[PDB]
């Protein structure tokens, strides 16, 4: 067996290295230290970490959102500390229960939620700049920043843009562990079953597809760690037996194959599209489609099944039904 | 009236579904599938007595060449014609195109099958600052074994056939990633060292156990040109040698397990 | 027909069973014994699917559905049209899945590489079994499994979920989802990093292993390293099902109430009730 | 925190849709046994003689009964509601026609309500009918009632912890969660839906595309209506000890016909029945009850799905005394 693919048998210790940025080198704060147990399944050195303006900004806005949320949650168990720790998951910070339209809601009915919502956004923006800048400082392409951008956009979509598109803040995602979860059902229910939204189908496809792809990629690279498959950059500029063998595994199995670079593109594409497909799905919901199941029905896509228990008329529609 | 309705029965989301599909196949076929062809193309085959055409499909499926400008100097352009020129000791076992090749000599040394290497650069891999990357700890003196792990220097290496085959002399570290990649051993009864990639080693407290090959076959492990340096292509020869053991170390190994 | 580097690898040997009999390629495909079996079940399974689909009322692809038997048929054999087809197609699926798996082992053996891919492929097969075989066994009828249809299998997922009131509070599901989301994020991160180092833009030099490490150390204070992100990726991926398997198995054989209520074990500690 | 095999399962939809009930057999056995405490019918008496309208002084509702019949009913009424208390819970010990004690006049209104359900709400209660036992279960205060606030424990025969006490503001989210099957849904479906007929339970659109003029801005129902409807359904499910697929094919919650079971139509009538009981019988009783009965807003305790069903899809597993005590309806 190759135990190296399971864990690092003999860890190497050596001097801390620093690749110099086009700026910010003096913002790397902290002394590297080394975990021996971490060393067994990853690199042993934790820290240093770059500080920097964008990052500090992100930290500051993010922490303000958290204070707004935690403070409203704390109010909900009436500032009882033990009931706070007990009911945490159930605690939430909500949007307009009431229809204010796009009216700025009172602090008590969604005011605080738009606040936290706003600061969280600035937090995501600041962080994005950090993620984009660090690449440029280090002389790298910006592929990560752009994959991140799609993810943030998706949040914006369920957070702001959809609620704005239909004209109601009431539709936004609450903050809280069970609350943001309950929203998923409320939103699905209101819009006629998200299983029947084509773009939810695409998203899941790409999501499952990432599981498929990272299992197959990760496993492919462990399978050729013996030949230095893990050194992907140099297998790109100078193809070696690692990626030849990896490529042939996949050719002999499925009939076609990637290269060691292009598979990271398929990977990147599939990740990106989870969020991109999701965003379209949301932009279409409310704006142009009210009932996704009914929409499918309209277009002929829906399965239908026999009654098993007898078919039940709507009592409401009975002649001489109450209301 | 409805938000979204375009016409007779056409609505927005319905058009977007078609657009979505289109975008996905464009990117997949016209882009991703061509990026998949920067290595190993054009496909090779036998040939014909008379043939004087570019073969359109071989132009169509390829991407435009891209050029990497390499960190310490040079360029690589892909796709390019990397032909396999070097001769192979294999014989076709049947007449039909799909049939496997058989080695005609010793596949371990002839480097065929599992024992093949890529025609990698005869260049020493380099750290970011320009030094040699994979070097023995005799050379990488600022590196050490983490406290708690076995120091394998001194231990015997025990081949698949149970026989002690040498003594670990050194570990080669990757000073770009801080990670051991080979053991160096004094081959028993030869006046030589062998490297062996750490994935082929079972590191015990009292012995390193190497299952790929029998004690005899360490003899013909690929040789390095320098002693404190290893090229990208040498790494491939050394590694491939033991990978070849897994199929070829003994006669049984190429045949069905069950 | 051959990649430019391919001929030197196409050697005999590596088979699990069969030996030289099926040791050969059709086109790019390695065949082998299990290539032979894989194709037999695919053919079987697909023929069944067509015959079944023809007996039913639709040839619209989204609408076609081949469903398991009623609960009353228990774990017995059901009339072909009342879930008999479904039972057949399921044996065919398993045969194909597992043959696909073993065929990968023979290709791995021949290439002298780790068996990791066939191994990793066992996880999705395992989850197929939990849903279609194990859980229906524990509950006592084949009727609990999911139907074979593009859209109809979503209606089963839907109803199964709401059988337990809110499936989102299922702790096995929570773990599963988390792994789904982390994995998608990591694959984006990993693809992006490699592309960014190999493709910096303009005429910049391709960067290095030490840049990969530096970038994440800056961004998040840690870099797991090149071999180890592939290990992590396989782990996060596999734990999508390995943890999910539990939440699925538990619903019915081991918990019959809504999933929210399960959390009572926390909420209802008497110290704070 | 888990329940061992086997599970009892039923099918409520076409095969392969995963619709049906999922019962733990011990829990079902436990409710079975509790509902088994339903006292048997008192042996029938013969209608000898004069309607008690002649015979007695202050009989309004049951005046058509002969004496033995009437007292038969009074004995039953006593074993259902106030067994531990005997006749005098409602009667002046020395004057049977005395309305002195409130249980009297409440019992009088309850005899009217009980005849109402059995005569006018046959769409729901059918030929099973209800009796005083259905709600009361042998105690004057029925075990499962609803105020205009959430309260705990749901069975009021259990005595609260501090936090459960409605006065404890930090126990609210729990009071509410435990009313909606442990969800965090920040709504009380009782006061929203069941106390009256002000709100509309249906929230899902019945057109594929958004109708122009109901789909933007303040024209729109807020999304919070979807959480309320969901909460009402968590509540109903737990009230009946069942799951959604007892009533819906989750493919389309909003459709009927093949997409709904018979039990959903019945439940529709139950919603209607419950609102009626609440608006026209139970809520008025705040006029007639001690302050000790009334909630923090001065409301009388009222009925939801639980009050009768108490965690069973049919109350007392379908037991009836309707043939045995026709006084109680259906009133021809
Ligand atoms: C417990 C939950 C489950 C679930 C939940 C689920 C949801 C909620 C959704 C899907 C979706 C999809 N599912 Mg289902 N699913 C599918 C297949 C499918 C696809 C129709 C589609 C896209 C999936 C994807 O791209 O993954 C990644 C894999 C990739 C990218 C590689 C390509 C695979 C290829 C697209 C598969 C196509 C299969 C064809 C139907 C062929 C069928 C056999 C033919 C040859 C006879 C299979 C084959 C199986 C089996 C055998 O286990 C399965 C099991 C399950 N799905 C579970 C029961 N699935 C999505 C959909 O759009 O539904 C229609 C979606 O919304
Ligand atoms: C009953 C309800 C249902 C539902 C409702 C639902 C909704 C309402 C939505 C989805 C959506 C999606 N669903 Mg569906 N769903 C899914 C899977 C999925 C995803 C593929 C996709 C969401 C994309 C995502 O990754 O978000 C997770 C990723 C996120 C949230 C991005 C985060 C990025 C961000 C930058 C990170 C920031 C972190 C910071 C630390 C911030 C912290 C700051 C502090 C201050 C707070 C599966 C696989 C199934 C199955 C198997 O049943 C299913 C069933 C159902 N879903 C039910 C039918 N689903 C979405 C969609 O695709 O719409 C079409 C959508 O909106
Ligand atoms: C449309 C669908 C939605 C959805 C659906 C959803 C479901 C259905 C479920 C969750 C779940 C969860 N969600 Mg929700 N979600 C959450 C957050 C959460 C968590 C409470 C939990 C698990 C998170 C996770 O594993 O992600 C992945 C985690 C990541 C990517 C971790 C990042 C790792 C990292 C790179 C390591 C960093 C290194 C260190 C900093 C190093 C330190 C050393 C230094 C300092 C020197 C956030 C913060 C947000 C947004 C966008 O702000 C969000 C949006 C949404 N969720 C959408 C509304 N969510 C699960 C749950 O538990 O529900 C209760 C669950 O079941
Ligand atoms: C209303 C009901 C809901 C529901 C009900 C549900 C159920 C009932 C189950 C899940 C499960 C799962 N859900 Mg939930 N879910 C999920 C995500 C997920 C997955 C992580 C997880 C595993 C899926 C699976 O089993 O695939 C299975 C996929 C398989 C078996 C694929 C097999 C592939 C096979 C090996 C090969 C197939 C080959 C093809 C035929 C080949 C075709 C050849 C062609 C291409 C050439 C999210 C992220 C969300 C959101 C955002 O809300 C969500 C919402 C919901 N889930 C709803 C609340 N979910 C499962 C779980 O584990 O939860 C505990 C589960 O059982
Ligand atoms: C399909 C692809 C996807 C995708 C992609 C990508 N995702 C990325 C990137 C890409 C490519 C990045 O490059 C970026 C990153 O950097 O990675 C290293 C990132 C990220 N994805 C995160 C979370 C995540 N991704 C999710 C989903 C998807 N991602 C989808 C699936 C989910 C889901 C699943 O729920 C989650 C939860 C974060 C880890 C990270 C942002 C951090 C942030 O935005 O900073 C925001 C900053 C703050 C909140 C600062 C405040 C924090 C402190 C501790 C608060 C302390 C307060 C206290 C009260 C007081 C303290 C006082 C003090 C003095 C002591
Ligand atoms: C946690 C890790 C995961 C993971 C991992 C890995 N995944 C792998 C590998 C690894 C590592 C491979 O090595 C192997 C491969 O070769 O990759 C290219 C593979 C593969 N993953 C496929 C599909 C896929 N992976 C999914 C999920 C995950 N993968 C999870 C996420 C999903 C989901 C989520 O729905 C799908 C649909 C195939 C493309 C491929 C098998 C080909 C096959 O088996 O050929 C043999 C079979 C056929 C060509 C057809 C057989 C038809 C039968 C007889 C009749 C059909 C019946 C069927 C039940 C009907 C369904 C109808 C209805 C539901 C619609
Ligand atoms: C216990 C077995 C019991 C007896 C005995 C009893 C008797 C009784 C009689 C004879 C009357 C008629 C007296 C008159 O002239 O008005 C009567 C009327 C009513 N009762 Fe009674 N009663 C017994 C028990 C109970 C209990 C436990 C209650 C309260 C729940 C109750 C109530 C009433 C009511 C109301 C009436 C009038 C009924 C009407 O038709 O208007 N009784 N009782
Ligand atoms: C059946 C004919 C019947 C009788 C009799 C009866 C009596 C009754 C009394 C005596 C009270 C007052 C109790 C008190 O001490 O305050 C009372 C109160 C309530 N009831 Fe009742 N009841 C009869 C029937 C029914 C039925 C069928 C239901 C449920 C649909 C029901 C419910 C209630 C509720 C709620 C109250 C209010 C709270 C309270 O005062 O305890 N009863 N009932
Ligand atoms: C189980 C937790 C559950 C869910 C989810 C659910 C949802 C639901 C929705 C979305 C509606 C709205 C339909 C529309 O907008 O047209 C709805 C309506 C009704 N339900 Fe339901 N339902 C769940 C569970 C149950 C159960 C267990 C039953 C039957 C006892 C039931 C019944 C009904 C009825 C009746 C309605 C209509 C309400 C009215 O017309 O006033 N549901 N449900
Ligand atoms: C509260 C709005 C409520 C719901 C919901 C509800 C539902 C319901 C169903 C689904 C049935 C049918 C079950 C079946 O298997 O067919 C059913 C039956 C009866 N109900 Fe009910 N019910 C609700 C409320 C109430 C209330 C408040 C009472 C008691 C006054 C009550 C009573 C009954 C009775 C009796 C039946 C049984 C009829 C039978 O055929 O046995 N319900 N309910
Ligand atoms: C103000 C006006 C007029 C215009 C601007 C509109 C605007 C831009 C609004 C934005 C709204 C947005 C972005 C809303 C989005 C909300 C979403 C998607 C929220 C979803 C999930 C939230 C969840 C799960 C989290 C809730 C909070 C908690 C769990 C507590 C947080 C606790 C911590 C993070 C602990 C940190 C501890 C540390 C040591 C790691
Ligand atoms: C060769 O490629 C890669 C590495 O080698 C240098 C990494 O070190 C990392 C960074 C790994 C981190 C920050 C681990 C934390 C956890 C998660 C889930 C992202 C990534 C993404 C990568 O792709
Ligand atoms: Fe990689």
């Amino acid at each position: 067996a190759d135990y190296q693919t399971i864990y690092t048998q003999i860890q190497a210790r050596g001097p801390h290295i620093t690749v110099s940025g086009e700026w910010g080198d003096n913002d790397r704060v902290g002394k590297p230290f080394y975990s021996y147990w971490l060393g067994k399944i990853g690199d042993a050195q934790i820290g240093p970490i770059y500080l920097g303006a964008s990052g500090i900004a992100a930290f500051a806005f993010g922490s303000t959102a958290i204070l707004i949320i935690l403070f409203n949650m704390a109010a909900e168990v009436h500032f009882d500390p033990l009931q706070f720790f007990r009911q945490f998951f159930w605690l939430g910070l909500y949007p307009p229960k009431a229809q204010y339209g796009m009216g700025i809601p009172p602090l008590h009915d969604g005011g605080w939620w738009l606040m936290a919502g706003l600061f969280m956004t600035l937090s995501l923006g600041s962080w994005w700049i950090r993620v984009y800048s660090r690449a440029r400082a280090l002389g790298l392409g910006t592929h990560i920043a752009w994959n991140f951008a799609a993810a943030i956009f998706f949040v914006l979509c369920i957070g702001c843009i959809h609620p704005t598109l239909v004209g109601s803040w009431s539709e936004g995602v609450p903050f809280g562990i069970w609350p943001h979860i309950d929203w998923l059902t409320a939103f699905s229910i209101r819009y006629g079953n998200f299983y029947y939204c084509p773009w939810h189908g695409f998203s899941i496809g790409f999501a499952y597809g990432c599981g498929l792809l990272f299992a197959a990629h990760g496993a492919t690279i462990l399978a050729v760690a013996r030949f230095g498959g893990d050194r992907e950059i140099e297998q790109i500029t100078d193809r070696g037996t690692a990626v030849e063998r990896a490529a042939l595994f996949w050719r002999w199995t499925i009939g076609f194959n990637a290269t060691i670079e292009s598979v990271h593109r398929w990977g990147w594409f599939f990740s990106l599209m989870v969020m991109v497909s999701a965003s379209v799905g949301i932009l279409l919901t409310g704006t142009f489609v009210d009932n996704w199941y009914l929409w499918c029905v309209k277009h002929g896509a829906a399965p239908d099944y026999p009654a098993y228990l007898p078919a039940t008329p709507d009592p409401a529609s009975l002649p001489g039904a109450p209301k | 009236m409805y938000h979204g309705a375009l016409a007779q029965h056409l609505d927005i989301a319905q058009l977007v579904w078609y657009a979505q599909w289109l975008v996905i196949w464009t990117v997949v076929l016209l882009y991703l599938r061509r990026e998949d062809r920067r290595e190993g193309y054009p496909l090779v085959e036998p040939l014909g007595l008379v043939k004087l055409a570019p073969e359109d499909g071989q132009v169509y499926e390829l991407p435009y060449p891209k050029t990497f400008v390499l960190p310490h100097g040079g360029t690589v352009t892909v796709p390019r014609r990397r032909p396999e020129t070097r001769e192979l000791k294999l014989a076709q076992t049947d007449g039909f195109e799909g049939a496997p090749l058989q080695p005609t000599g010793n596949p371990l040394v002839d480097a065929v099958g599992p024992a093949s290497y890529a025609e990698r650069a005869e260049v020493v891999d380099a750290t970011v600052d320009g030094k040699a990357k994979i070097v023995p700890l005799r050379v990488a003196t600022d590196f050490s074994i983490a406290e708690g792990d076995v120091d394998p220097r001194g231990l015997p290496v025990v081949a698949a056939d149970g026989v002690e085959a040498g003594t670990v002399t050194d570990l080669w570290v990757d000073r770009s990633e801080h990670y051991f990649r080979y053991l160096e051993l004094s081959v028993a009864g030869s006046a030589r060292t062998a490297l062996i990639p750490l994935g082929f080693c079972d590191v015990k407290k009292d012995k390193i156990v190497v299952t790929s090959i029998l004690s005899e076959q360490f003899a013909n492990v690929p040789r390095l040109q320098s002693r404190d340096q290893i090229t990208l292509r040498e790494e491939d020869k050394v590694s491939a040698y033991y990978a070849g053991g897994l199929l070829y170390a003994t006669p049984e190994r190429a045949e069905s397990l069950l | 027909a051959l990649l430019s580097f391919e001929r030197k690898y196409r050697v005999r040997g590596g088979t699990l069973i069969g030996g030289d009999l099926f040791d050969f390629w059709v086109g790019p495909y390695f065949v082998g014994f299990f290539g032979v079996s894989a194709i037999f079940f695919i053919f079987l399974g697909v023929s069944l699917i067509g015959y079944a689909a023809s007996q039913g009322p639709t040839w619209d692809p989204f609408a076609i559905s081949i469903n398991p038997p009623d609960l009353k048929y228990g774990l017995g054999a059901a009339p072909l049209l009342e879930g008999g087809f479904w039972q057949a197609i399921t044996v065919c699926a398993l045969g194909a899945f597992i043959s696909w798996m073993l065929r990968e082992v023979e290709i791995s053996r021949k290439l002298g590489i780790g068996w990791h891919v066939p191994l990793a492929f066992c996880v999705p097969i395992f989850m197929f079994c939990v849903l279609q075989v194990f859980r229906p066994l524990l509950l006592g009828s084949w009727g609990h499994a999911f139907p074979y249809g593009i859209l109809s299998h979503l209606d089963w997922v839907n109803n199964f979920g709401y059988q337990y009131l809110n499936w989102h509070y299922n702790p096995g599901h929570m773990s599963s989802v988390s792994f789904l989301f982390v994995n998608a994020m990591a694959l984006g991160l990993h693809g992006g990093l490699i592309l960014s180092v190999a493709n910096p833009g303009d005429g910049d030099k391709v960067k290095t292993a030490e840049h990969e490490n530096q970038y994440f150390r800056d961004v998040v204070g840690y870099s797991i390293g090149a071999l180890s992100i592939h290990r992590l990726g396989l782990f996060l991926a596999s734990n999508i099902f390995l943890t999910g398997a539990f939440g699925t198995i538990a619903s019915g054989p081991f918990w019959t109430r809504g999933w929210p209520e399960w959390w009572g074990w926390w909420l209802d500690i008497p110290f704070w009730s | 925190c888990f329940e061992p095999p086997p599970a009892t399962t039923t099918q409520t939809g076409f095969r392969g849709l995963s619709m049906g009930e999922v019962l733990h057999p011990a829990t079902v056995k436990a409710k079975k046994e509790r509902d088994a405490q339903y006292p048997p019918a008192l042996a029938a008496v013969k209608a000898e003689g004069p309607p008690v309208s002649q015979v007695y002084k202050n009989v309004k509702v049951l005046g058509n009964l002969t004496e033995a019949e009437f007292l038969r009913t009074m004995t039953a009424i006593t074993e259902w509601v106030s067994p531990q208390e005997g006749c005098t819970y409602c009667h002046d010990e020395n004057n049977l026609a005395s309305e002195a004690k409130y249980p009297y006049v409440v019992a009088r209104r309850m005899l009217e309500m009980t005849r109402a359900i059995n005569t006018n709400w046959t769409q729901h209660v059918a030929q099973t009918g209800v009796t005083c036992y259905t709600c009361h279960r042998g105690t004057p205060l029925p075990p499962y009632v609803r105020y205009l606030e959430p309260t705990l424990p749901l069975n009021n025969r259990e005595t609260p912890t501090h936090v459960e006490r409605v006065e404890t503001r930090s126990g609210y989210v729990v009071r509410l969660a435990k009313y909606t099957a442990y969800s965090a849904l920040n709504y009380d479906p009782f006061t929203m839906f069941l106390a009256n007929d002000k709100r509309q339970v249906r929230v899902v659109p019945q057109t594929a595309l958004p109708l122009v003029g109901v789909s933007r801005g303040k024209e729109r129902r807020p999304l919070s209506d979807a959480y309320a409807t969901f909460a009402l359904m968590m509540s109903i499910s737990d009230s009946l000890g069942t799951n959604c697929t007892f009533c819906h094919n989750a493919q389309t919650f909003e459709s009927w016909g093949k997409k709904s079971t018979p039990q959903r139509a019945i439940a529709w009538w139950g919603i209607r029945m419950v609102r009626d009981l609440n608006m026209n019988y139970l809520a008025p009783l705040n006029a007639s009850l001690p302050a000790s009965r009334l909630g923090r807003q001065g409301e009388a305790p009222q009925a939801d799905c639980r009050t009768c069903h108490q965690g069973v899809t049919k109350p007392l597993f379908g037991a009836s005394r309707l043939k045995d005590y026709p006084e109680l309806g259906p009133i021809k």
